[PDB]
């Protein structure tokens, strides 16, 4: 019984998140947020232990939730004739690496910084309970600015990790590698770091890098900012063209560019309070 | 000056 156990509230975000509405759970006045997804739009779906065939979201959703906080955790999820519902937290205050990114222009590289490795951590974990994301962007990113902790949202473009070829792919195509544009064909995990590439570029710049085709083919990143030169070698190792040229996360995570990482706590009262 | 926009899945 969904309309028992949460109060309902309006719409969040004027539906910019899909249909998703404000609530509380009557339990214990948590706030959550309730996303509706239409079953007539479902892309890719999934089985669960019991054997309910649930949206392939809820299959992700539920393998990341292990409370680890920089993914959105679903609390629960209902079932109904047309469409799936489900209970995810609402943490606040919030507000999205978009609008954060478009009121603040280029972020100083110590922020971006932190952000970053907060969402290498956010990442890394998905793939260690089987994720992949597929659709890594500032839009996807939630800013907790009391805590200063980043959480990765909406993997409803996600799939199952496993380590052969994808050839389908539903996530932005102005995040997405050449070899998705040229081939229609992408491994998960050099495709994730090409993705965070363009989120790393998007941080320091104050927007993506390429916008067409041709641009993420081309294999030339201009720097419109000033941007050392340590962060450039990581942004356009993370876009090479070629996917086996691109770092693991581990290099990532060592490059020089990333150490001396601010905590999330030290990022918040440093840049956001 | 230059337009930044969000893109759809
Ligand atoms: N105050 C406030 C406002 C907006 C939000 C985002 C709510 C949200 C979370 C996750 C998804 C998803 O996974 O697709 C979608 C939406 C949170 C808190």
């Amino acid at each position: 019984p969904l309309e028992s156990q949460y109060q309902v509230g309006p719409l969040l975000g004027s539906g910019g998140f899909g249909s998703v509405y404000s609530g509380i759970r009557v339990s214990d006045n948590l706030p959550v947020a309730i996303k509706h997804v239409e079953k007539d739009r479902i892309s890719d779906w999934g089985e669960l232990p019991n054997g309910t065939r649930v949206p392939m979201e809820v299959v992700l959703l539920k393998k990341v939730s292990s409370g680890f906080s920089g993914v959105i955790r679903l609390l629960d999820w209902f079932e109904r004739p047309d469409s799936f519902v489900l209970i995810l937290e609402r943490p606040e205050p919030v507000q999205d690496l978009f609008d954060f990114i478009t009121e603040r222009g280029a972020l100083q590289e110590e922020l971006a910084r932190s952000f970053f490795w907060q969402v290498l951590e956010a990442v890394r974990h998905c793939h260690n309970c089987g994720v992949l994301h597929r659709d890594i962007k500032d839009e996807n990113i939630l800013i907790d600015l009391n805590r200063g902790e980043l959480k990765l949202i909406d993997f409803g473009s996600g799939a199952l990790l496993k380590d052969t070829v994808y050839t389908d792919f539903d996530g932005t195509r102005v995040y997405s590698p050449p070899e998705w544009i040229r081939y229609h064909r992408y491994h998960g995990r050099s495709a994730a770091v090409w993705s965070l590439g363009i989120l790393l570029y998007d941080m320091v710049c104050g927007d993506i890098p390429f916008e067409h085709d041709e641009e993420i083919i081309g294999g030339q990143v201009f720097f419109r900012q000033r941007v050392s030169s340590e962060c450039q070698h990581l942004i356009r190792w993370c876009l090479a063209l070629r996917p086996s040229d691109r770092p693991t996360f581990e290099e990532i995570q060592n490059h020089p560019w990333m150490q001396d990482v601010l905590l999330p706590q030290e990022t918040a009262e440093i840049h956001l309070h | 000056a230059r337009k930044r926009r969000r893109h759809p899945s």
